[PDB]
Order: C-alpha cells, then structure tokens, then sequence
C-alpha cells in the first residue's frame, strides 16, 4: 500500500529540527518512515550518498510531481548569489527552489526556516531569508521553535495525509493547534504572576516554590505556542519553564536571539 | 587514475563535499570540505556574556547540549566562577546521557548501512541468524521471532517499490562481507537502537527542560530548582522519574552495541589496518565533581606520535600548556586572515573565491596543536585513557577484544586501534563507560541533596570595564571542545569556537599539512570509483559535523 | 609680622600643626600640616579587594564606619554589583546613628570648651540659667536642680586642684563672650551629651557587631542574617531593640544641640562673618534606597562662586563628571610626585624634607575639582540641599534662625552661612535631619522584610585577569569621601582614599591656591598671640581628622 | 580626695582606642575623667591647646613622677628616625620615652601600640612597632584589639588602683580576665562547629540559622580575648559572630590585618 512522499532539505541547519523527529512518539521515526510516510529524500538518514542521492532526488521530484511534500529546516542564504550553502556545487535556494515547483505542500519546520532565526540574528552575516521568502508565489507552512516539539510538524503532515488538506492556520500560516495562543495565555504559572509572587533569581526561595519566572526574562506574554500544553518529550511536565527558566522566545520573529535572556517582555 | 567527489556526504550532520584522486584503485589525495557557512561568531558578538549560550547551542543540534555547557564554562573562566557541585552534577547527567543517544544514533542509524547489505538480510534464515549469538551476547530481542518481524518489514518495504531513504544504496557491492544473518540481526538492532536512544533523551529532557536544545543552563549554574519538598520543582517524584529511565539504557547498549561493534570488527578486520588520521591525538577531563571546576571522572591528555607511554596528562580546564598551544589557520579555508591564529584573537572574516585544489576549499578552519595536526574525539579520548592506566578503560576494552577473539581466534593489539574500526570501537568503549558516569552522578546528586545543599547558581557580576579572557572546555561525543569569550567593557568582544570536527575535517594547513580526513583517506582501496562506499566507510568512521566543524 | 605655631592642636582628631602670621594683631597668612603619616593605602595595596575594608576601615576610629563602607562601594563599583535593598537599609542605619554620634561629640566634647568658660559658670546662679531657657527650650533637664548638681561637680573638680584636662584653659580670654547662667548650661548640656552619643552608638553596635569599627559588611552587601524567626540572628526581638535605642535620641538632638546652635550664634554674631574657606562646595547624595545603588534619601550637588541658583545636582554615584574632576598633587606635602593626579592614576610616594613656607609642609595632599579648591563637610551639604530647594533642610534651617532671631531680634541670610559659624549650623541641621533618616530606614527594613525579602548578600566573582577601576562615595560627617580601587590579576593593584578633611586641610596646591583651612584664617583676629584661641575656633569649625586628612 | 593620674600619647592612631571610652559604662567616660583618674594629660579632650597643653603635660610629668599611668594608643614608627609622627616639632617615640621615665605603669592600648596592628602591616610603609618595642627595659601592659572592649582597659587600671598592682598577665603581658583563652574554646557556636554545621556564604540557611562561621574565616581559633563572653557595648548579644560576620583576629599579631577575612584558620 502506497505511501505519501516526503522531500526534506536542510539549507542552514542545525540538525535539531531532524532531531526532534528521534524524540516523537506518535509516530516514532522508525513508524514515520515505514509506515506514515515514504521520506523520498533526507540526507541525514539515506543509505545513498553522492551522485547515487543526487539521482533519487531527481527520480522522486519526476516520479511524484505535484504529490510530495517538500519540508525544509535552516534559513536559505541569499548574500554573494547564494554560496553560503553549495550542495552537488550549486546553491542550496536554487535546490529548494526546483524540489517547490512540483510540491503538494511546502512546510518550514523550525524558527530557521520559518523567520530566518538564529542563523539570520544580529548582523545576518549569510543574508540568511526565511523559506517563504525564496517561495514568494507559494504557502508556506510555518511550524517555528528552536526546533519545535515534533508533533506539531507530525499532526500537520497527518492532517493533510487523513483529511486532504493542512489544518487550520493564522495569519503567520501557523498551525492553529500549536500556535494559536500566547503561551502566558496558558501557563500554569500564570497565579502566581498575577500575585506578584515572582523568582527573582535562579535558586532563590519562589523560583524554588515554582513562581512566574516574568523577572528572569520569560517570554511567555510575547510568544504564540504549545509548550506549556503540549510540552516536550511526552514524558510529562517537560517545558522549559516548568524545569526553572524562563521561555526565550525561540518560536517566535523579534523575540528569540533578538531579546537577551534576562530583558523583560512586553504584556498585553 | 582518476578525480571523484562525494557530494553530499550523508548520514553525516550538515553539508559535507570529499574529493579524491583515484590511482591503480586506491586514494592518493583527498579533500575534506564544508560547504555551508552561518557566522555563528559574529551573531554572538557584542552582546551580554549571559547571552551566548542559548545562542551558541545552535551551533549544532546533533550534538546539542554541548556548546551551550562550553559556553556557560567559557564565560564561567573570564568571570572566575566557581559552579555549585550540584550543577555540575545535573550538567554531568545530561552530557552523558546526550552523549549515550549522540554514539548509538552514530553506530546504526549513521554508520551501520556502510557495512550491512538490507537486501542480503532477506535471504536470512531468522533461526541461523539467533543461533549466532548463543554464547556471545544475553540480549532478550535475538529471538527469531524478533528476527522474523524485522525480516517481514524488510520484506514489506521492499514490495511497496518505495525504499525511499533505502534506496539506490550499495546492495551486493564487493566490500560487503557481513552473511544474511548477519545482516538481518543489525537491522533488528537498528531498530531496538532508536528505543535505547530515546530513553537517554528522556534524561536529558527531564533536567535540561527539553532536547534537542537545553534550556536549564546559566552561567553560575544551572536554572533547576532543587527542592525535595517542593510542588513543580525538582523534588524526589521527578528525580526517581530520571533514574528510571537512567537504568533502562545499559542493557542495549552492553548486550547490543558493545557485542555488535566486535562483531564488525571481526567480519571486516582489514579495517584495523586502514584509516588512521593521525599521530597526535588530544583530549581533555570531564566530568567535574568538585566545588572548583575540577576533580573530574574522565582524564584528558595529550599523545605525540602515537607513544602513549610518554604522553602528557592533562587534568585542569585551566591548563596553559593546553591554552597556550591551539591555534588556527584559515591558509586552505575561505577567510581573509590566514596566519595561524590563538582563539582569544581570532577572526572569522569571510573570503569565498570557490573551489581551489591548491587554494582555499572549505569554511573549515585548520587548528594545529603547538604546530601539529591532531586527531580529536572517541579514538583519542580511549588512547588517552588507556595512556592513563585507566583500569575501567582496560577492562572494557578487553571486553570487545574477548568477543573479537572468541568470533576470529585473533586479538587486537593497540597498534591496530589506529584505524577506521579502532575508531569506532573508542566510540563504543566511550559509550559503555558513560553509563557508569549516570549511575556515579545520580548517586551523589542524591547523596548531596540529602546533607542538605540544595544550591544549583550563582549570580554573576559582569565588570563594565576591564578585558575578560575565558576558555570552555568540555570532552564532546566528536571530541575535545573549546569555547573562547573576550569581554571589553561589559559585552562579547570575540567569540571564538573551536570545535572537534574542525580538528579532524580542517583543510590543509598553514604549512599545508593534512588533516585527520585527508590523512585517513590516502590508500583506501576502491572497487567502484562511481560508488566509493570504502571512501564513505572511513569518513564515517569520524562522525562527522559540519555545522559543528564551521559554524 | 608675628609668627606663632599650635602643635599640637587639641580637640581634634590626630595631629595637626596650624602656623599663622600676624599683621597688628590680625592672621596675615597661615599653615595646616598634617604631621603623622600610616601609608593605608599602601598597606592595603596586593590584596583581595574583600579585605579591603577592614583594613581600610582603620584610616579612622573617630569617623568609624565610613571608610568601611566607602572601600565596600569602591569594590562593589569596580565589579559592578547592585547591593541588596536590605543591606543598603543596614548601612543607612548603622551611617546614620554613627553620624549622629560624631556630631554631638564635635558640639561639645570637642568644640564648646573654645566658647564656653568653666571658670565663669561657677559664678551663675542656676535659677537664673534655668528661667532663661523658659519658651526657648522645651528638654526635660534644663532644671536649677539639675544646673545647681552641674555646678556642684565643677566646685569640687576645682577644688581638688586636679583640673587634668580643663587645666590651663582659656578662661576669662576676652573672646569668651557667654555669661556665667550660658556658660553653666553649656557644661549641663556636654554632660547630658554623653548619653545621647552613647545611645546612638547602641544603635551601630547592634548592627555592626561592635563599635568602634563594625564588621558586618562585605563587598556584595551586610553579613547580618535577616531571619524574624531565628535563634541567634537578626529577628524581630533584636530589631526592636535597635528602635528602642533609635527612639532615645531625638528629644536631645531637638530641644538640646539644636537650641544651642542658635544660642552660641546669638551670643558670637561676629563669627558669621569670618572663617569663610572657599567659593566652591560638594557633597554626595547618600543613603540610597533602592536595589541599584540609588535613589538616595539626601541630594548632593557642586555649587561654584557661592552661586546656590545655578549649582549642579549630583543624583548618582557613577556621575562621570564628579569622577573626572577629582585630582590631587603633592606640591607642597612631602610625597615625590606634585603634579595634579587623578586617584585611579594616584601615586603616595613619601618625600619627607622637613618644614619649608614656600615649599612642602604637610602629609595631607591639595584635593582640586577641575582644578578648584572646593570646602566639603556640613556647610556644603547644606548649601546643596538648599540649593536643591529641599523643604526638610530649609525647615530646619528656619527652627535655628528663628531661635537665633527670639535672642537677638535678627534674622540669618545665606550669605552670612558662609562662616565659622554657619559651618556648625550645616552640621546640627545634618543632625537633626538624620533623625528622620533612621525612622525612614527603620520603617523601610520593617516593611521590606514584611514583604518576605531576606536577602542581605549577592557573592561576589573576581576576574583572575584584567584590570578594572572602582569609585565609591560616602556623605561622610566631615563631608564627601572617595576610595578608589584599581583591581589587577584579582588582587589590589591601587587603593587612593581622597577624603573630606584632605579638601578642606590640604596645603596649598599646585597653582600655590589655598585650601579652606588655610583661607578661613586670613584676617582672624588674634587679642593675645600665646593664646590663639581665635585661629582654634575656626578651624574647629571644620571637625579636623587628620588621620582621615593623610591615612 | 586626690585622684590617681594618667598621661594619654597617642602616636600612629586612629583615635577607636579613645572612642572606646565613650561607650564605656562602668565607669563612663565622664565618671573616668571627674571621679576614677585624674587625666593630666589627652589631645582628644584636653581644653588647652599647642604651648598650653605641652606645658600641662611638662607640670604632669613632674607633679606626678613615679605615679602616673602612661598610656600609648597607636604604632610607633621608627623609619627615617622618627618623622612619621612628629608633634611640637619632636618625634612621638622622644615624647614616649620622656614619659615612660617616670611612669609607675605603662598600657598599649590597643592592637598597634601592642604589636604594631594594622600600622605595621604589609610593607609596614613606615617601620611602625610596638610600644614594648620602644621601651625594652620596662613591662608594657598590652591590651589588644582593634578596638578592646574599653572595660579590658578600665578593669585594668582599676585593679591597678583599687589593689596596687597590675592584674595577672599572660605571657604576652595581656590580663588574663580578658585574653587568658582562645574565643573558640568560649564560643556559643562551638556545638555547631562540632556538628558540622557551617554558614558557606553570608544570607545562606546556615548563616540565618546562627550556624559556626569557621568556613567563612572565623579566626576565633587562633585568636585570645573575651569577644564571646563579654563581647561589646553592654546591650547583650553584640559581638562580630554574634552578629553575623567571622572574627578577623584584629586582637592577635599574625592574625588580624595578615589572614584574609576568608582565610581559614587552623585548628588546634
Ligand atoms: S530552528 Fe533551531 S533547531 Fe531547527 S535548524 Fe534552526 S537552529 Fe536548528
Ligand atoms: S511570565 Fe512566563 S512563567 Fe510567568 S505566567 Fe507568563 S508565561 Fe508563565
Ligand atoms: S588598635 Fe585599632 S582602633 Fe586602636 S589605634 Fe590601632 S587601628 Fe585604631
Ligand atoms: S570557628 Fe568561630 S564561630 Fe565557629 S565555634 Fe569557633 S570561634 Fe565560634
Ligand atoms: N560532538 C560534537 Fe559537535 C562536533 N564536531 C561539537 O562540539
Ligand atoms: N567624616 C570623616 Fe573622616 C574625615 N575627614 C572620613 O571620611
Ligand atoms: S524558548 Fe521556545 S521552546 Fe517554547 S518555552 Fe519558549 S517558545
Ligand atoms: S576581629 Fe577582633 S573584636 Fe574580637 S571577634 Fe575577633 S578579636
Ligand atoms: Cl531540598
Ligand atoms: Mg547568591
Ligand atoms: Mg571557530
Ligand atoms: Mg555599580
Ligand atoms: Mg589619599
Ligand atoms: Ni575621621
């Protein structure tokens, strides 16, 4: 019984949005790629190398145009005509850019590639862009975090697998059931917040009673995600402020290696 | 004779080129290059020193976790910080625990499809294939109804016409060797691997607040909040949680991974004879147990021409001698400043004029050692330990040895673990000994907590004037790390990583020396110059990570 | 000319020598000298910035506490630490009731036997003194009985013929102006002074640990263990018992010092046109009260050419234009090197050559701001705070005029406080607004600790490397006080304390200006030359320390 | 009745051996100086200045030889013969030598007259000694600290007077009553030292619990005097370990103003 193909690239990556899939349980990666879905390209876990992956590559572009999905972690780095990333010699936006014309559907997984993240912080050394801004004419799929819980980018790719279509999205074309509210618009710590009962240091006598963590820097009340719901790991209670820091930011543009840790976040 | 290039490499993390000059079917020349570059030192540059590791850690997001820790360590060095025990405790169990998922992960899902053949293993016979390991290992998963599911999901993948990531690969090439059976029991094991490694993932995940990419670290410590007593906070609940998951990871990895990595040794032993990268090899300590940044479980040291009986010790992550000798060069590589550099005044400025032969070829930096080429990660690590004395590094070599023996009638001296499968085996022996590491630290973290210290930070202070040299040093799965902060007047001045793919995958040098890859490559013979998996086999061997080795 | 010499000068801190020359009766010219030298900052000098400022603390036992505090802000300044709130309360208090103390001792212990006669209040009639304060006083001891047991212990010290330290004193000098009934109420009111000093220095002990010189700060915030509910550490019990003593001292400072502020100047008016030292004053803001080493509950300020309209307010401890300004050179004091130095650049390289007019005279240093002689002490705080316009000073200012003004049928203007004696007036005001300082800070602690904030220490880090430069200011009781750190390999690699009675005793300077002690003295009246009293009068007026002048 | 005399020198002073006094409640100050002694000569109180008061003490000084306590607070310095210190045109020692002529005993109040204290530290810029140091022919009462507990000099005095002779003496001439045991063979907070309970940094459970401070420098273990017992200022209760903060020694030379705060002490 046939099953859906998947395209992956990495442009700038870092590897931990692939990651992230060794941690999913539902499905497993080893459920994901025998089951789920046929992942048609992925150079992390293909048997082929060299000019034998080059060949599949351009064996499943043809042989499933217009069905695959594309995916794509890393931002696409446009300075100097794009030779900040050079795969088989050529740059890397010109691969995503030929493995798009032929997508069903086309999903930046992780902060890189769906707002440039990291890799276009600071000075932006690479002119590093996200992917909907090498694929202006196409929609794009946002699934952002640094890298994001792996569900979010599954249940998106089930969605359009069961039902025809990708789920629903907000006006950053991010998946509703994962993004559609500010984390601080759903953290537990939230009483405590609204107490004034505060760590105000690492170690000290609230942070470790479990209080808002808003004076170490969290950015909660500015950032859209599912960590304080969904967490990480399905091991239960696994988000980074229920371990004792403060949310960074790394879902969403401006805030994330934007902000310093510590800086104090706006509330609406 | 002739010129090939492997691009991409895969299986490997991030965007790898190989070139080699073939002659009379063998490797005379080769290239090592990485061909995407980010800037992760000058997005990090000018800002708070508190600040560098969550941004750092994106460096790599295989090897997550370690450089935000060389990070925090980097900046903990200008700032001379002290980190409370009970940090450096949660900081040891997530990088063993990372560690444990980074070298399985490496073993099978990386590198096990050099050597197995998956359409072989379906003219497996499943009871033959269980009948082997009678004697050679106690895993409960070798059971031919194991092997007969394995077998029938082959079979059924197979039959769909979709092998998608299987496909096209190095099916009946000469240089596989393994028997059906053999085959079909690593296949079986690759797939029992990515249960092991998720329950390794579930330590980290239960101390760092998720992985990949920690988030419970700080300089001056750490952010979980130690509280036996306590509603939402590390208390004894979530600490039992961790050591249940800390005891499910020894069984695969003592009565799978170990046995299975003698078991290649001894279908493939020529590659005992192959692949060495290197005379030099360096480590350093890990594992710092003491109040001070020190008295670490692992030792460091450091081999010159292989003379493991007149190697030096290193003990201290403040150790000039250590310090004083790494530089590197940019001569091959395509930056501006191509002078040898120390990493307190490094530049990264770009200079890309593309592909040179004799010129610039890779964004990989070439670090030397006082001036030589060194060999970094598992290989050097277990020399280095073997150099020491260390008895558990004996012992458990001599384990895989005893399989390797028991399988060839032929044992293994430690001339012959300079080679692409001495390599992997260091890997191995790493891996088994990090399960101790787990047990040790959990232990004391319990035992600490218990005579009442529950201190995990300490804030730091950050003088607004004054130049601040740190160094972070940390033992990575790929090998020695190095983090190297300069603060001026408050803020990141230079931000310098020198990472261990960048010692072992590093281009000729200033003195147009080579490096670990292009050492190990020269005589390699290949079957096929169109499908050079000999090639891909060694370069493996390394773990290669190129987000690491560039940044 | 006349030449006399006053060595040593009494009532004092330390040892100092005042030289004049006089024209007809009338100081043409005179001399300050420091003549006893420690070399603090060099003794203090290689080592741990921590240790500094129990060392330090030792420049002076009269102005206890100051320097200790003064050398842990310099620290705090150098590694850029903000001091806990609580520990700021606890150095507010401990400044404040140890301010309290210095200036009752000055009035009276030190300064009251240049105005007041013993030998005449042996002639009062003790009913009379007692009617006189009738609607100007409302103290509960002002009675003929108490007066009439005064006397008493005078007759008899007399008639012992043991006069030991009010022997040969200048009684019946015909600058001694008081009659019998005031002299007798002097002698009450320095007896009854004792206790009210004792009190305020009751409240020191229980936070500081003792006094003379407390021991309860650290470079990172106060060693006192904030625990209500403790055995052994500083709980609600003790607290209580710091307000019981806090409470005790008002009454004094208010219906005592005060009043006998406004009577010496009733009865002395010439003395607020004399004894002017200098056109340009500064003072620091002090008593900060919030979590970043400001908000400070007084104001400091620069005012120059007595112009208060157009002075410069000073609201931070980090204003770089105070920093900048500070200089001081050896010209005329026995150090080798003379030009102008800024203290970070500070050099105390001993030159001793003896006594020369023209040449060098002194172990004090000639402080400058841009190159001015500026007076510091009570009379410049005061200037500031009402160049500042604050309500609390100019209302207590008006409490002393309108005393004064009951008396003589006159009133004070500004003018007319640039004088011997408006600088004794800067100095009650202090005392009697630091009152409400120790019930602010009290109150403040209470209520902070109420809000469940026990924190009193932040542990410093000391870089092993780099150097990096510190400033910490101090409204001292003698006016503003400096230390400045330079810290070098983590260890002091140069300490410069440029404190209040060194601008106002200094020798004449590197342009040959005259510093306040010197410039207060031209055209003092001298009645009989073996007897200056009149050159004492006014140079106790700026509460000389000369182990603070020269450390 | 005639009062017994005493003559007050202070040479490399910072005036806290004085101001002792004034927290001094059995006797106070004021009944020292009109019922207790008779204070012939001292700068701090003294109504008489310059020629004056070098003639009081010149009549003092003959009036009362062989009667008067001489009294020496500060270190003597010797380098450059005698000029760190000079008054009336004369170096200090030259003062303290006249005076010790005729004295009928001779006290060093305080840590620098006693063994040269923090005058004499480090570099010892200006060869600061002892005042037993400039007298070796006669027994120099030492009563050290920084400052002593005024009443360890009062009490000292009073037996003097009150019995005709000096107080027992240690064998560094100290009295016993005050320095005759080590501060941590009379501390309360041995049994938390013999516990193992220590404060590791100051506002840490330990310290706000009262715990033992030897592993914050306390050097009550090599320092002798009454700090614990009859601690200071007559409130109760106030004596630096009481307070918070380690003892630094400042009563024993080789301790106080040599050890760093943070320095351990040994242990006998
Ligand atoms: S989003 Fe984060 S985890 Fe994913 S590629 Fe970028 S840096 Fe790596
Ligand atoms: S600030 Fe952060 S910790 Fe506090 S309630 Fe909001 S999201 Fe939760
Ligand atoms: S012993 Fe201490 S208090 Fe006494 S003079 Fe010396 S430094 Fe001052
Ligand atoms: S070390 Fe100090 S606090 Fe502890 S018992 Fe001894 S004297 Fe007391
Ligand atoms: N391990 C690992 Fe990554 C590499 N090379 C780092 O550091
Ligand atoms: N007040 C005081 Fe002492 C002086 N002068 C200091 O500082
Ligand atoms: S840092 Fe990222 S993972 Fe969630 S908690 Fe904040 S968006
Ligand atoms: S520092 Fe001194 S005052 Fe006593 S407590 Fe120690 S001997
Ligand atoms: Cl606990
Ligand atoms: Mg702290
Ligand atoms: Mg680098
Ligand atoms: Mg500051
Ligand atoms: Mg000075
Ligand atoms: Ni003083």
């Amino acid at each position: 019984p046939q099953r859906p193909p998947v395209i992956w690239i990495g442009a700038q990556e870092c590897t931990g949005c692939t990651e992230s899939l060794l941690r999913a349980t539902h499905p497993t990666v080893e459920n994901l790629v025998l089951e789920t879905i046929s992942l048609e390209y992925h150079e992390v876990l293909s048997a082929a190398f060299g000019h034998q992956v080059e060949e599949n590559k351009h064996n499943a572009l043809e042989k499933y145009k217009g069905q695959y999905v594309l995916v794509v972690d890393g931002s696409i780095p446009l300075k100097d005509n794009g030779i900040y990333c050079m795969v088989a010699g050529e740059p890397i936006v010109d691969h995503i850019r030929k493995a798009a014309e032929g997508a069903a559907a086309i999903i930046a997984i992780g902060s890189c590639s769906a707002w440039g993240g990291v890799a276009a912080a600071g000075v932006n050394p690479t002119g590093a862009v996200s992917l909907q801004e090498v694929l202006p004419g196409k929609t794009v799929i946002n699934i952002p975090g640094c890298p994001p819980n792996p569900h979010n980018f599954l249940a998106t790719v089930a969605h359009i697998i069961t039902y025809g279509k990708p789920p629903k999205l907000d006006d950053k074309n991010r998946p509703t059931f994962a993004y559609g509210r500010l984390i601080h618009e759903h953290c537990e710590r939230r009483p405590h917040f609204d107490a004034g009962r505060f760590a105000k240091e690492f170690g000290d006598e609230g942070h470790r009673e479990g209080w808002c963590l808003y004076h170490l820097g969290c950015k909660g009340p500015e950032t859209y995600g599912n960590c304080s719901t969904l967490q990480f790991c399905d091991v239960g209670g696994v988000w980074p402020v229920a371990i004792g820091h403060p949310c960074y930011g790394c879902n969403e543009e401006g805030i994330g290696f934007h902000k310093g840790i510590h800086q104090l976040a706006n509330v609406e | 004779s002739q010129r090939i290039t492997i691009d991409p490499v895969t299986r490997i993390e991030g965007h790898l080129r190989i070139d080699c000059e073939i002659e009379n079917g063998v490797v005379s020349k080769a290239w090592a290059s990485g061909t995407m570059w980010r800037g992760m030192e000058e997005i990090v540059k000018n800002r708070d020193p508190r600040d560098a590791w969550m941004i750092v850690q994106r460096i790599c997001g295989v090897c997550t976790t370690t450089h935000a820790l060389s990070s925090v360590r980097a900046a903990e060095s200008a700032l001379n910080i002290d980190v409370p025990v009970n940090a450096q405790y949660i900081r040891n169990i997530i990088l063993a625990a990372h560690t444990t998922h980074d070298h399985i992960v490496h073993f099978y899902q990386l590198s096990a499809l050099d050597w197995v053949d998956i359409t072989s293993a379906l003219q497996a016979d499943p009871t033959k294939a269980s009948e082997m390991l009678k004697g050679v290992s106690t895993w409960h998963l070798n059971s031919p109804e194991e092997f007969t599911k394995v077998q029938n999901k082959i079979k059924d993948l197979v039959a769909s016409g979709q092998l998608g990531i299987f496909a096209n690969g190095y099916w009946g090439h000469p240089a596989m060797k393994l028997p059906p059976e053999v085959n079909l029991i690593a296949v079986a094991h690759y797939l029992q691997a990515l249960e092991c490694q998720r329950d390794a993932n579930r330590v980290v995940a239960l101390l760092g607040g998720k992985t990949p990419h920690i988030q419970n670290l700080a300089v001056g410590g750490v952010a979980n909040p130690i509280n036996l007593d306590g509603l939402g906070v590390l208390n004894l609940e979530r600490l039992m949680y961790i050591k249940s998951f800390i005891d499910k990871l020894s069984d695969f990895v003592e009565q799978v991974y170990k046995v299975d990595t003698a078991v290649i040794a001894a279908f493939y032993p020529e590659w005992l004879t192959r692949g060495k990268g290197a005379v030099n090899y360096l480590s350093v300590p890990e594992f710092p147990t003491d109040s001070k940044n020190g008295s670490f479980l692992f030792p460091g040291g450091y081999i010159e021409n292989a003379d493991l009986s007149s190697y030096r010790p290193i003990t201290s992550h403040s150790d000039e001698y250590l310090i004083k000798g790494i530089q590197e060069s940019a001569k091959h590589s395509w930056y501006k400043d191509e002078a040898p550099q120390a990493p307190w005044e490094g530049t990264t400025i770009p200079a890309y004029d593309g592909w040179s032969d004799d010129g610039k070829y890779s964004w990989v930096k070439s670090p030397t050692f006082y001036g030589k080429t060194v060999e970094v990660g598992p290989l050097a690590n277990m020399l280095v330990k073997l150099a020491a004395g260390r008895e558990s590094t004996q012992n458990k070599l001599n384990e895989i040895v005893a399989i390797y023996q028991k399988l060839t009638g032929n044992t293994l001296e430690v001339a012959q673990l300079h080679s692409t499968l001495g390599r992997i085996i260091g890997r191995t022996v790493h891996c088994c000994e990090l399960q101790d590491i787990l047990q040790n630290q959990y232990s004391a973290l319990i035992t600490n907590i218990g005579k009442g210290d529950h201190t995990t930070f300490v804030k730091p202070n950050i003088p607004a004037t004054g130049e601040f040299k740190g160094v972070g040093f940390l033992e990575a799965p790929k090998g020695m790390l190095s983090h190297w902060m300069v603060i001026k007047d408050g803020i990141i001045s230079n931000y310098q990583a020198v990472v261990p793919s960048t010692w072992n995958s590093g281009p000729r040098n200033f003195n147009d020396d080579v490096g670990p890859y292009e050492q190990s490559l020269v005589g390699t013979p290949v079957a096929d110059p169109n499908k050079p998996l000999e090639v891909v086999r060694t370069i493996h061997s390394f773990d290669p990570c190129m987000a690491c080795a560039v940044h």
